[PDB]
């Protein structure tokens, strides 16, 4: 009753998941049920700073929802019937959950991931998904592309280790270099 | 033997080929950014008209 009477009044709902909490997947925000009614209000701020932030936010919510539904299907029907695009969605959302959504507090690097580093990491993840899907649409097989671009995937997953204390200019530069390396690696793999 | 020299020249030229493609691709990215800057001026002009309205 307290939770219902609180959801009826609060405009934000950061519902936590015990199952994600057990795996140390932290802060264990249940992205399926959590919502924020201030996303529409914050357009006037995201337009002034970080213009692509809402687009990336809806794109990542789309990726997470699609892969959650796909994993629900796979858990009972096996991964045999998945297409290459669906497999990419599964892998990209697993990467998102295990390296972007998860934020290891009480750690030097990821105690405070500020808005600019969050936006750059978000751009890196979304660009990785989009470029992988473009590469598979170009005819490259996903099984071979995974081995070809494991370096890019690990660089993306290791972007959370960029300490924010290095400064906004420094971390933004490192993320730009990482995006360039990612694009070059996919170009070489798909060539 | 001479086989290493034959392969090295091809490998060295192949690396330049990738660099040339990457540099040209980077210039394509820069060209799109420059083109968007011109489009941004039109948006700036439209914003001024909106402010005037």
């Amino acid at each position: 009753p307290v939770t219902t009477a609180t959801l009826g009044i609060t405009q934000v709902f950061w519902g936590l998941d015990k199952k994600l909490a057990q795996r140390k997947h932290f802060p264990s925000i249940n992205t399926s049920v959590s919502y924020s009614k201030y996303t529409n209000v914050l357009n006037k701020f995201y337009d002034s700073n970080y213009p692509e932030f809402p687009v990336l936010r809806d794109r990542m919510k789309e990726i997470l929802s699609n892969a959650e539904e796909l994993e629900q299907v796979v858990q009972l029907v096996g991964k045999s019937a998945l297409s290459d695009s669906d497999k990419i969605t599964l892998d990209v959302a697993t990467l998102i959950k295990e390296d972007f959504l998860q934020q290891n507090g009480y750690s030097t690097y990821d105690a405070f991931c500020p808005i600019w580093k969050t936006f750059d990491m978000m751009r890196a993840f979304i660009s990785y998904h989009d470029e992988a899907q473009k590469a598979v649409a170009n005819g490259a097989n996903w099984s071979k592309l995974a081995d070809s671009t494991g370096d890019v995937k690990h660089a993306v997953s290791s972007s959370k280790f960029f300490e924010p204390s290095r400064g906004e200019k420094e971390v933004h530069g490192e993320f730009e270099k990482l995006l360039s390396t990612m694009q070059e690696r996919f170009a070489e793999s798909t060539d | 033997n001479g086989i290493a020299t034959l392969l090295q020249a091809e490998k060295e030229a192949h690396e330049i080929v990738s660099k040339a493609r990457k540099y040209r691709q980077d210039k394509l990215k820069q060209a799109k950014t420059d083109a968007a800057k011109e489009i941004d001026s039109y948006k700036i002009q439209k914003d001024k008209e909106l402010k005037e309205f």
